[PDB]
């Protein structure tokens, strides 16, 4: 079920403000969010 | 052997994209978003490049 | 005859402009993507007004 959760969570998270680092020109890293090899690429959401 | 691969796609100062890099997958990359999200714009980026 | 023609065209254009402009208010700000409203623009063409 993990995937069907991740998507939904992201859908809920991106409506809440933006990430200021996205204008810095510095790409974000692919942080692992579990075992088995799942990864996420997103800057911290700062400006609400 | 060892087919070359497109690793990344960068958009700079475009409508909705000041500076955005997508890491192209080795097999499948899937853009997803509501109407007007700007996916056709990304494929436009790829082709025009 | 030419004057009468021009007059009848002007009257018909004015009537149709009024009808369409009244009709335009029959729309209520549809929400589609980044499109927030749809409207019909009717304007007499200067190239034809001359
Ligand atoms: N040449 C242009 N001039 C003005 N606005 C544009 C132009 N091209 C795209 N847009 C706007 O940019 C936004 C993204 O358009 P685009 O077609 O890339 O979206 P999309 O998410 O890929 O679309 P869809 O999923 O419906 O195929 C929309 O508001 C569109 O109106
Ligand atoms: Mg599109």
């Amino acid at each position: 079920r993990h995937f069907d959760v991740a998507r939904i969570l992201v859908d809920q998270a991106v409506r809440l403000g933006v990430a200021e680092a996205d204008f810095s020109g510095l790409p974000a890293e692919w942080l692992a969010i579990n075992d088995y090899g799942a990864k996420v690429q997103a800057h911290v959401i700062d400006t609400y | 052997i060892e087919r070359g691969k497109f690793r990344s796609l960068t958009l700079v100062n475009w409508n909705g994209f000041f500076a955005r890099t997508f890491d192209l997958d080795e097999l499948v990359t899937t853009l997803s978003g509501g109407n007007g999200a700007g996916k056709s714009t990304t494929m436009a980026a790829f082709v025009t490049a | 005859s030419s004057k009468s023609v021009a007059n009848i065209i002007r009257k018909t254009i004015q009537r149709e402009q009024n009808r369409i402009r009244m009709l335009n208010q029959g729309l209520q700000a549809v929400s589609f993507g980044q499109v927030r409203g749809v409207r019909l623009n009717v304007n007499v063409r200067e190239s034809h007004a001359i």
